[PDB]
């Protein structure tokens, strides 16, 4: 009674037969903002099922020489659904998340992925290599949407911080002998009770193969990874025209 | 006026933060209990699943035969109070006579404590910090020589006018806080509050502060939190004329009443710039040192 | 006793033992903190906790 | 005119004095604090989290820095060979520098308590095998064979449903606290060695891959304590920041 | 010979220390105080008074500095045109510098709370019309049309007996407190825009004048607070007083 | 036209939520706004020149010679306060001397 | 306790929390003031007050 | 501004003063002490041997 | 003006005057003028035994 | 990505070889007649 899970939120439902468990981030469940903590006087709209539901972004292919990918939140859902219109039409935003990563393979494949949630994953540059240039990353690479961006130097996570110590944040491991899902439930993390979804990204989702995928030819060489994510306890406030960026 | 059942039975508006955990007192290290041999089936405390993302709940009482040890080791030195209440260098200002940096008897230094690697890496272990502080100004000559000179240490918050010269009218410190000292006297030392508009400082801001299109022209804004820009610290030689003693002011900051949230991986690569986690991609170094073989030490 | 409660821990579960000669509480000493730990928050952050003896994957 | 006498220790700035300083701003009340999740109250919360102990610290170039987090397990001739060995000293230069425990212990001078090392098998479900993970206490040289290593502390780990075993390196020291080992006189503070031997073999059917990898994950326990904060040494900096 | 030790912070003059100094005059009793009317006890009494927000900051010469306190309202073609627009940022250089709120906020660094803007119609009694005063929160660019502006907060104001409407600019901020906006990175602290659009038209009979003026009057509310006193910046001084 | 100010609220003009404000009004007091030592005078005792070349100088008290403290008190018409004066004496170069 | 009541607020409704080491009260600290406001005095100084809902000119 | 007057005996280091000095290490708790045999409490224990 | 730094074992020894270990972020240090009295710090029992 | 916006289930093959999708009652009308080409497309239930 642990390797099976049914995540039901809204009009969506994910079944799993080869789960590990559910991680709840920093031991806090997602919630709404108190009256003590709030400052804005406007009454926020709390749409409970039209945005709190599972969305499915795109697929990335785990090849042999794959290095890793990251997805910035909530940039993934600003052009997608009733969530991504309210985020455009409003100035503020506050939601938790339930991330779900799927990678199914046989009992003759092997490999491991680290699926980590790093708050405030600020991106660095190679400084031209020499270290002389104070270069900055482009908007394509800082906020890449739902198609994600691949890491060039995954040992340092493209920020100068090591992959080894990333298990101090939230994480699960997708070991193809043991599991094919990873469920992480994230609360809202910010110094502020509310912030804008289009300028500030609250956290990043790292997917890194620590162990390389291996199979003997004859098997299926195409092993996708699909990110599936639900907002939770979402709140919006400050209504004006729709702006994309 | 709630009538339907789809809103009486709702959890919307539940502001209480439901936590799975509970902080319990741990003044000393955990004691050890006496353990014996186990020769049974079903229970296997050594086999784990790191795939769950949790850590091993194992003990040494379950894995070896142990004795009762009463641990009287204190956990009081790993507090944030002890780890951060240690005054470190955060800045260094030079007031030379000639040159290129500050040859006109005054110098402004925008507050960032991310110019020296020893205190930066220690705060960049966390993502959010909320603390009071104690700054300390150790002024002297390049040679270390102490001289009879009077200085003015003005704090210029944001919005307030920065001084353009030594004889500027912002030095009158009518509402701005200032400090006057002689260098023959001890170092100054002021205590400071938590002065940000947010509930905490944050050394990593994943986003842009301004709205609008984000091009290569204004790409330097990436990562800039104005909730951390507490302003400018200015310093002059109090006078209507040129001094004759060159000076160097060193700033030493000590935290108090520290709180911190969301630990991060500690940096293993060398810093290159301020408020910027860039690295030299050509010379990537491992976070340890190497061997030649895995079987030979 | 008459002093502004204006430190960065006023509104925290932890109580301090400080010395102050001013009315501003942020000038006080660092003091002694409370020795309270929550390792379960980072090390076992699971919805369904499992025991040491229990093999976790049934 | 309260008579006083000034003692030594006057007009000195000690960086570690917990004293009262003068405020700049009167009647300032700061921004109130909200519930942010993840409040760290003690650093011994972060020493109990398992992070990756990179045993395979052989490569040096850029591309193979990801090879350094997993060490391989192939099929052997069944003679009880050696897979890997590593020291159990966290503050010492080696696999533990890649761990939070090995980076916070650089900020402290003395440590005491038990350690955890968790090894996870990253191979096929049809793969099976058994390994002997031995902890050789101090005095013990590098064992030349498996029969010399079982005399220490050890576990035998059979691959299966649960892909992970934990070896607890228990606290065995003459001293209550233990400082950072290194070459020479400070070898008095070595914790020992950890060695991994093929008990049976790595058995695999037709079709499944003939080689796998194991990922080590090191932590500490509820009895761990550190002492006498210092400044870290196994990270340095080239000057001239910006 | 009470032994003491002198700490850092000695022989320094901090301008913001609330300490005891030595008197020059003993047994001086000052002149007693009478009831004078108008005792100010807090500056947030003076931030709630409505003073003139000069939107029409177009003229620069001497004679037309009185033109700068009222902006006109003529008859248009009924296509929902734009009358005027102004930012809602008090500490920023613009219409609010002409207000007490905009001059006391220069002496402080952070502000929080709701604002009032009162517009009074200074036209004929037979004049009638309707206007849409919209508050566009941050993110909102300058609206190009009235249908884009109604999506924000707004009021529709019909001229009549009561010549005055008030638009409350409510507190909508991610932060608890808000600092002073300006060009660049400190655009993070913008409060938004306020725009005024012809809802219907400015209708007038024969004989009455075909043009009027509106006078804006800005204030704050009972929830307004300022913090972290500084020295003002939007007034400077040429030296050599006398 | 009454000369009074708007008694309106945001509870009456928009749809609002319960906000418990814990922001203090303690920094807008006159005690905090004026208890900040500012320059009110500056006297020179040169050796030669035209102003005070004879080892003494009288300075009639007016705190209206520097614009930063003047404008801050001239916000009001009447003021009743104690004061604390502080005399920072030095050489033009800032050099301290045994005098 | 034995000291001249000779500050510029002796004879004021507000009470202070001061420190003094002399007999002259004007040497004491600025202290903490009382947080009392009267915005009605400047903002609604009318003989016949009117409510928010009441349109003032009947 | 507590008025004081500094007396003779200031800024002198007397090697036999039993005074309070400033600590370098806060919240340091030393290694606990075990029963070691032979605790000398007074030197007039060693003058009787 | 002098700087008295305590460098415990494991911590990096400074190789020169302008070395980056003098920043005393976690190491305890003392700054003094020589025109001032002698420094005087109190120390605990700091051994593992 | 256009289809997930509707109702959906994600089904992982395993021990239990069967999933059920409940097509829930979403209609403006209480009852629903038989769809066909033309005007009676008012009674379509949707797609799967
Ligand atoms: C009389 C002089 C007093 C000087 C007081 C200076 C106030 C400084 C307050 C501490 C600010 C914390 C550090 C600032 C934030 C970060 O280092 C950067 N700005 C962001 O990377
Ligand atoms: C041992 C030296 C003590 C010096 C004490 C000086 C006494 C001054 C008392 C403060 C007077 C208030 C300011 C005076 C009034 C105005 O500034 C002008 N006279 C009128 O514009």
């Amino acid at each position: 009674s642990d390797r099976v899970a049914q995540l039901t939120i809204g009009n969506s439902t994910i079944t799993t037969q080869e789960a590990a468990n559910i991680i709840v981030g920093y031991g806090e469940w997602p919630s709404y903002c108190s009256d003590d903590d709030a400052t804005a006087v406007d009454k926020p709209t709390r749409p409970d099922v039209s945005v709190n539901r599972f969305y499915t972004l795109d697929t990335k292919l785990w090849e042999k020489s794959s290095k890793g990918w990251y997805w910035k939140f909530p940039d993934v859902l600003t052009e997608t659904g009733v969530f991504g219109q309210n985020a455009q039409f409003h100035y503020l935003y506050r939601s938790g998340f339930c991330i779900h990563v799927q990678c199914n393979a046989s009992k003759f494949h092997q490999g491991a992925l680290l699926v980590a949630i790093l708050p405030e994953y600020v991106i660095g540059t190679v400084a031209g290599g020499t270290g002389t240039e104070d270069s900055h990353p482009p908007y394509k690479q800082t906020q890449p949407g739902a198609d994600g961006f691949e890491l060039q130097h995954p040992y340092v996570l493209d920020a100068g911080i090591p992959i080894s110590q990333l298990t101090v944040c939230h994480h699960q491991r997708i070991n193809l002998r043991t599991n094919n899902c990873a469920t992480i439930i994230v609360p809202y993390m910010n110094t502020l009770p509310f912030d804008s979804a289009l300028n500030h990204c609250n956290f990043g989702l790292l997917v890194v193969p620590i162990s390389p995928l291996d199979f003997d030819q004859g098997a299926t060489p195409v092993i996708p990874i699909t990110i599936t994510l639900a907002p939770m306890c979402s709140e919006f406030a400050g209504l004006r025209q729709a702006v994309t960026q | 006026g709630d009538r339907v059942a789809d809103v009486i039975e709702s959890s919307i508006g539940d502001s209480v933060s439901r936590a799975l955990t509970q902080a319990l007192p741990a003044p000393t290290g955990q004691n050890t209990q006496v353990s014996s041999h186990r020769l049974d089936t079903g229970e296997v405390p050594a086999l784990q699943a790191a795939e769950i993302g949790a850590s091993s709940n194992t003990s040494d009482e379950s894995m070896i035969e142990t004795r009762c040890v009463l641990n009287s080791h204190s956990t009081a030195e790993t507090t944030l109070d002890s780890f951060f209440s240690r005054a470190g260098l955060v800045g260094e200002i030079d007031l030379p006579l000639e040159g290129t940096t500050n040859p006109n008897g005054y110098a402004n230094w925008d507050i960032d404590i991310t110019g020296y690697a020893q205190m930066r890496r220690k705060v960049e272990l966390f993502t959010y910090m909320r603390f009071d502080a104690e700054f300390t100004f150790v002024a002297c000559t390049p040679t270390g020589q102490v001289v009879p000179q009077l200085l003015q240490y003005m704090f210029v918050p944001p919005g307030a006018p920065k001084p353009e010269s030594r004889e500027s009218l912002a030095w009158q410190t009518a509402t701005n806080p200032s400090v006057f000292v002689k260098l023959t006297d001890p170092p100054a030392q002021v205590s400071v509050p938590f002065m940000s508009p947010a509930s905490a400082y944050q050394w990593f801001y994943d986003g842009y502060p301004t709205f609008g299109e984000h091009k290569q022209e204004k790409d330097l804004e990436y990562g800039a939190c104005p909730n951390n820009m507490m302003g400018t610290f200015s310093v002059r030689t109090v006078g209507s004329s040129k001094s004759k003693y060159p000076l160097v002011v060193r700033i030493y900051m000590r935290m108090k009443h520290v709180r911190a949230w969301i630990p991060r991986p500690m940096r293993n690569q060398n810093y290159l710039f301020k408020a910027n986690p860039n690295y030299a991609g050509n010379s990537i170094k491992p976070t340890g040192t190497s061997r030649s073989a895995i079987t030979t030490l | 006793s008459h002093e502004n409660s204006n430190s960065a821990t006023e509104g925290s579960t932890i109580n301090y033992t400080t010395i102050n000669y001013y009315k501003d509480s942020y000038a006080a000493t660092a003091g002694k903190q409370s020795l309270k730990q929550d390792p379960d928050k980072f090390a076992n952050p699971v919805k369904d906790i499992f025991t040491e003896m229990a093999a976790p994957l049934k | 005119g309260f008579p006083t006498e000034l003692k030594p220790g006057t007009n000195q700035f000690l960086t570690t004095d917990d004293g009262v300083s003068a405020p700049i701003l009167p009647n300032f009340h700061p921004t109130p604090c909200i519930h942010i999740p993840g409040e760290v109250r003690n650093l011994l919360e972060l020493c109990q989290v398992e992070t990756i102990l990179e045993v395979n610290n052989v490569p040096t170039n850029a591309t193979s820095l990801m090879e350094r987090l997993r060490f391989p397990v192939s099929a052997q001739a069944g003679k009880g060979e050696l897979c890997a060995v590593f020291r159990a000293d966290p503050g010492r230069d080696g696999p533990w520098q890649s761990t939070m425990l090995g980076q916070l212990c650089g900020y402290y001078t003395q440590w005491s308590g038990s350690l955890e090392v968790t090894f996870m098998f990253t191979g096929s479900f049809m793969a099976t095998g058994k390994m002997l993970i031995a902890y050789t206490p101090p005095g013990g040289p590098l064992p030349k064979d498996r029969a010399t290593a079982m005399l220490g502390t050890h576990v035998i780990w059979d691959f299966g449903l649960q892909s992970s075993v934990t070896l607890v390196i228990p606290w065995i020291s003459n001293t209550h606290y233990r400082a950072h080992a290194r070459d020479g006189v400070f070898d008095y503070y070595t914790t020992g060695l950890v060695s991994i031997w093929y008990q049976t073999n790595y058995v695999v059917p037709i079709g499944a891959p003939n080689t796998a990898y194991i990922i080590a994950l090191a932590a500490a326990q509820k009895n761990f304590t550190m002492k006498l904060c210092k400044d870290t040494s196994h990270i340095l900096q080239t000057a001239s920041i910006q």
